[PDB]
RNA sequence: GGGAUAAGUGCUGAAAGCAUCUAAGCAUGAAGCCCCCCUCAAGAUGAGAUUUCCCAUUCCGCAAGGAAGUAAGAUCCCUGA
RNA sequence: UUGGCACCUCGAUGUCGGCUCAUCGCAUCCUGGGGCUGUAGUCGGUCCCAAGGGUUGGGCUGUUCGCCCAUUAAAGCGGUACGCGAGCUGGGUUCAGAACGUCGUGAGACAGUUCGGUCCCUAUCCGUCGCGGGCGCAGGAAAUUUGAGAGGAGCUGUCCUU
């Protein structure tokens, strides 16, 4: 009976720039926004969410002493194979798939987690290849 | 840095300047003729293309042969990158020959290690060899897989399998002497691989 | 005791 | 020394707190205690 | 070296994917055929390029 | 041999006019770490990149698409390591 | 470690010590960097940071342990069903025979000792070690490749100068 989208959902484009934000209260939005829980033809199944691209990457920053104490694992299928670096090394050569693991943390887990993931797109800053897309900019709810 | 490649021959022994025996790899190695010249703005790194060993027409294809066009050469059997090069001091089409090295220079060889087949734990992973007496029915195994408490076999357990077929790389080799009348390179020690496979010697990574 | 003997 | 009971031996000692840790430091290198 | 579990239909299935044979060489005889599996005598005419040698 | 470091050694300095390795800012510092040494690596479904060939047929399906022959190329079969 | 309880297994969870293969934690044996020393120098003592690597050949005993011989830079502690018997041996425990000492009238008994004594399995699935066939990578191909990631290696003695 209440409506329910399958094939007719329109996916828009959306720049965030995370030059002042944390790490951190963005995802939490961005995850929300790729969730599709801001249109009001969300349907749980069929993943009414849409692209978001995030520039500035490099530019985040994190409350407390967690560049130093916050530790990434990366731990392989072989023994003793627990890798770890801290959260400035991660941000210093490569913050985007930090952003990412963010992202991936605050997602679903299952085939739609993985399709959602599939559509954000992180970039060092301050541009972005997706220009013949004609992406608006989203500013962040707070 | 510089290097060259080609077909090693076999084993010899050489005498030089002294009563003293030297252990000597005599390599085929000339002419190598530049194909392709890697550039950063295009391909996103720096590198060139040697080939060697020319071929009849025959056993080339139509994309083989378009593609040593722009070099104004025969098709060539090995194509190999060298990297990283000194940018540029190579043109497409110049010929690479044996008198880039002097015979007292450090280079590294390496090349495909020879074949084995499928060969047990004793002789693929050094593994010590269980008694043959006392009434010991163990000998040539590979040994127990790991604890109990993990329900599973722990990834790197050293098993049976097939060993040789991989680039294996020799460090530090003395040129012994260099013959550019019939292009060839004499190197101190053991170089891996079987007779005339190809084998490529660079300039070894100083200092 | 607990032997493993089983024929 | 490295102890959890950081105490001024002497009238010369000073008590300080760097980087999170009691410490005594003093004219007397044998008096130097650090915790943690 | 006692199976646990029987195998299923699907994974017996699964598993006999590779145990089909493949269709030999055969190729036209110039003398009579049909037809000839390839660097064989014909066993129908005795032949080979092109002499009866049976 | 490089970079950030641990324990330590510090420089300039106030909270607390002094003093102070620290709360801001700069160093130095280990066979630990991340590289430089070697090897596998785009099924990395995020499937990347460069060079060079082959070309844009026929018949149905009004659209999507489906069959036959083929080019570049590869395979069946054979001589072998 | 010795214990306590008896929660799981008596329509079976094979138990010691060795062989083979290892992996992990430092409360670090050496090697590396330091503080305090009643540290003149070498050698030392104590306390920090550090698991990267390496941490032996025998005689005795089934032995772990332990003692001794000869080295070494050191011959480190533990966990993984006191790691590992569908990977291996049965010397000891722990069957059926026979003795010694002791107890019991006796049949017999003894963490008291000694001699001898059947260790099955053709791997279904997950795991591991290698090798193939498909399909994908928005045309079909032949080569050359960047590297997200992963694995390997990582030890040290002696002599001469200063």
């Amino acid at each position: 009976t209440p409506m329910a989208n399958a094939s007719t959902i329109e996916r828009k484009w959306l720049v965030v720039d995370a030059a002042g934000k944390t790490l951190g209260r963005l995802s939490s939005e961005v995850a929300a926004i790729l969730r599709g829980k801001h249109k009001p033809t969300y349907t749980p199944h069929v993943d009414t969410g849409d692209h978001v691209i995030i520039i500035n990457a490099e530019k985040i920053e994190l409350t407390g002493k967690k560049l130093t104490d916050k530790i990434y694992y990366r731990h392989t299928q072989h023994p003793g194979g627990l890798k770890s670096r801290t959260a400035l090394e991660m941000r210093t050569n490569y913050p985007e798939k930090m952003l990412e693991l963010a992202i991936k943390g605050m997602l679903p887990k299952g085939s739609l987690g993985r399709q959602m993931f599939k559509k954000l797109n992180v970039y060092r800053g301050s541009e972005h290849p997706h220009e013949a897309q004609k992406p608006e900019v989203y500013e962040l709810r707070g | 840095t510089k290097g060259i490649l080609g077909r090693k021959i076999g084993m010899t022994q050489v005498f030089a300047e002294n009563g003293d025996l030297i252990p000597v790899t005599v390599i085929e190695a000339a002419p190598n003729v530049v194909l392709q010249k890697k550039t950063a703005e295009n391909d996103g790194y720096e590198a060139i293309q040697l080939g060697f060993d020319d071929k009849r027409e025959k056993l080339s294809n139509k994309p083989e042969k378009g593609h040593v066009a722009k070099a104004e050469t025969a098709p060539k059997r090995f194509v190999k990158e060298l990297r990283g090069v000194e940018m540029d001091a190579y043109e497409v089409g110049q010929e690479v020959k044996v008198e880039i090295f002097s015979a007292g220079e450090i280079v590294d060889v390496t090349g495909v290690s020879k074949g084995k087949g499928f060969q047990g734990a004793i002789k693929r992973h050094g593994q010590s060899r269980g008694p043959m007496s006392h009434g010991s029915r163990y000998h040539r195994r590979p040994g127990s897989m790991g604890p109990v408490d993990p329900n599973r076999v722990f990834k790197g357990k050293l098993l049976p399998g097939r060993m040789g077929g991989e680039q294996i790389t020799v460090q530090n080799l003395e040129i012994v002497k260099v013959d550019a009348e019939r292009n060839l390179l004499l190197i101190k020690g053991n170089v891996p691989g079987a007779k005339k496979s190809l084998i490529t010697v660079k300039s070894a990574v100083k200092s | 005791a607990a032997a493993a003997a089983a024929a | 020394k490295v102890r959890p009971s950081v105490k001024p031996i002497c009238e010369k000692c000073k008590v300080i707190r760097r980087k999170g840790k009691v410490m005594v430091i003093c004219e007397n290198p044998k008096h130097k205690q650090k915790q943690g | 070296a006692v199976p646990f579990r029987r195998t299923s239909k699907m994974k017996k299935r699964l598993r006999r994917t590779h145990f089909k044979l493949n269709v030999p060489g055969m190729t036209e005889c110039p003398s009579c055929g049909e037809m000839k599996l390839s660097h064989r005598v014909c066993k129908a005419c005795g032949s080979y390029n092109g002499k009866d040698i049976n």
